[PDB]
């Protein structure tokens, strides 16, 4: 069954699972596999049935492709074309030089088309961060790990609430909302913008009211004005404390006025004015979008 | 959040296309009858109601088992292991806290293993190679919903349960499109309640009109005429329920004038 396949190294751990490299021996592909070790548990896990069920389903140079499924009695493994590194990583080795403006224009354009398909087959990621976004030597990213995700209806009803890494978690699940949608992929993405910026996160919290308040020293602690309904949230005080909105060009100093008025409707407080992926793609800030190579 | 509205509901009616089982496989099948799969619909709806599970994992898991049944022969003593892997998988898929295993071997009062349970699981993952997400009557009535004006609670709640009736009837119902189901439980719900009919705004979004309805919606009204009378009673005690409304206790109209 994965005799074709020889192992080359192991990648990682994500949601689920574990990752390995490997080669197509026939073919000569480079492969990324993800083991599944599976009776007398629980069967094959919800996030392997999400996962396969929904990636089947979306096939977008944006999204990391999953070529095939190999299901033995004792594993499951999932054939992915092999991306050759994590945009985390490469923040990490761009220490000195910065991204170059028109990479991370790129990269945002591309994550952006590769939500925006997701989220009009209805589809929730919900675990958006750097080290889920996968970068080739060709300069494109792609979308990974969708062992959060999950298949929303029209309208919403109540989904998990503990989703998303903290630091990339939207203000509505924080504060507790019955009902958050496809605007929490976005608050991550907008976070990822600035953190591609500064190379470092934008709202690295350590709890739940530390992240908050990360949040609203930033962005101004919201009120009725700004958020209509916030103050009946389960999970608002109004011992909150009432930070001053900061000037954008202080959040992300390096970006100009496009940037800033993109960044700006990503990070918008009311998920219902929070700009769309799909709206995204045209905002001025695209307008001169080419895709650099990366430098690796 | 209607940015992707159209987008959702355009490549749902690409899906169930798709996701439709095969219309005539009853006849196929040696040993399994209709009326059978009415009897195990009926007893995954009790299931459904003693885990609280969502009406979509019931939905999802009936799409299950008749796409399963399509193609796979089945003895009747072996129809309810298939009707208690698809539940599993349908929870896994749909449910914040789906039921464990456990629980689904219990709930067969031990007709079946935790280990038969499993290798099920995984033949009907093979079967339907793991494409689960499929839609259903519940996914398009509730993008219906909001075309409301005002919404009704009543409206909702019935249209759910005409909704759900289909699910138990595989003559006629196997032969409708999950869109189409829907069109005409809402139509029908709206009527019944309100005297209001199937409105230009959703002519304008699906391309149905009550000409192109007509079809189900005799079929379904009938069903909800002689729903007292049919033999698998669970979605009428169901919605007995105030979460939703007594909408089962409300009287069907007698003629639809169409
Ligand atoms: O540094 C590198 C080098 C290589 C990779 N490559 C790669 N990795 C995957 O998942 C690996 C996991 C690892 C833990 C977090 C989630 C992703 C893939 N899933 C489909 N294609 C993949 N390609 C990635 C990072
Ligand atoms: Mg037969």
């Amino acid at each position: 069954s994965m005799e074709n396949f020889q192992k080359v190294e192991k990648i990682g751990e994500g949601t689920y699972g574990v990752v390995y490299k490997a080669r197509n021996k026939l073919t000569g592909e480079v492969v990324a596999l993800k083991k599944i070790r599976l009776t007398e548990t629980e069967g094959v896990p919800s996030t392997a049935i999400r996962e396969i069920s929904l990636l089947k389903e979306l096939n977008h140079p944006n999204i990391v492709k999953l070529l095939d499924v190999i299901h033995t009695e004792n594993k499951l493994y999932l054939v992915f074309e092999f991306l050759h590194q994590d945009l985390k990583k490469f923040m990490d080795a761009s220490a000195l030089t910065g991204i170059p403006l028109p990479l991370i224009k790129s990269y945002l354009f591309q994550l952006l088309q590769g939500l925006a398909f997701c989220h009009s087959h209805r589809v929730l990621h919900r675990d958006l961060k750097p080290q889920n976004l996968l970068i080739n030597t060709e300069g494109a990213i792609k979308l990974a790990d969708f062992g959060l995700a999950r298949a929303f209806g029209v309208p919403v009803r109540t989904y998990t609430h503990e989703v998303v890494t903290l630091w990339y978690r939207a203000p509505e699940i924080l504060l507790g909302c019955k009902y958050y949608s496809t605007a929490v992929d976005i608050w991550s993405l907008g976070c990822i913008f600035a953190e591609m910026v500064t190379r470092r996160a934008l709202f690295p919290g350590d709890s739940e009211i530390d992240q908050l308040f990360r949040i609203f020293r930033t962005l101004g602690t919201p009120d009725e004005v700004v958020w209509p309904g916030v103050t009946s949230m389960p999970d608002y005080k109004p011992s909150f404390p009432k930070w001053a909105r900061q000037d954008f060009s202080k959040v992300v100093p390096p970006l100009d006025e496009d940037g800033r008025s993109l960044l700006s409707q990503m990070l918008h407080y009311d998920p219902n004015k929070r700009i769309s992926a799909k709206a995204a793609l045209a905002h001025p800030f695209f307008q001169d979008v080419t895709k650099p190579v990366p430098h690796l | 959040v209607p940015d992707y509205h159209e987008d959702i509901h355009t490549y749902l009616r690409e899906m169930e296309v798709k996701c439709k089982p095969k219309v005539g496989y009853m006849k196929k099948q040696p040993d399994i009858t209709n009326s059978m799969r009415a009897i195990l619909v009926d007893w995954l709806v009790e299931v459904g109601e003693e885990y609280k599970l969502q009406n979509e994992t019931l939905h999802l898991a009936v799409n299950y088992i008749d796409r399963f049944l399509s193609s796979m022969s089945v003895l009747r003593g072996k129809l309810q292991l298939v009707g208690t892997a698809a539940m599993l998988l349908a929870s896994k898929f749909e449910e914040i806290y789906p039921p464990e295993v456990a629980e689904f071997v219990y709930i067969t009062d031990d007709t079946y293993t935790k280990k038969q349970v499993l290798r099920m699981e995984h033949l009907v993952l093979k079967v339907l190679t793991f494409d689960l997400a499929a839609p259903t009557v519940n996914q398009f009535l509730t993008q219906y919903f909001l075309h409301q004006q005002p919404a009704n609670c009543k409206v909702e709640s019935l249209a759910m349960f005409l909704g759900e009736l289909s699910l138990i009837d595989a003559d006629p119902y196997l032969k409708y499109l999950p869109s189409v189901i829907a069109g005409a439980a809402f139509h029908l719900a709206l009527y019944t309640v309100t005297g209001q009919s199937w409105p230009e705004s959703l002519i304008r979004k699906t391309g149905y009109t009550l000409e192109s309805l007509k079809p189900c919606l005799m079929d379904l009204h009938q069903t909800y005429l002689k729903a007292p009378q049919h033999a698998q009673q669970s979605i009428r005690e169901k919605y007995k329920n105030s979460k939703y409304h007594g909408v089962s206790l409300l009287n069907p109209p007698e003629t639809l004038n169409l």
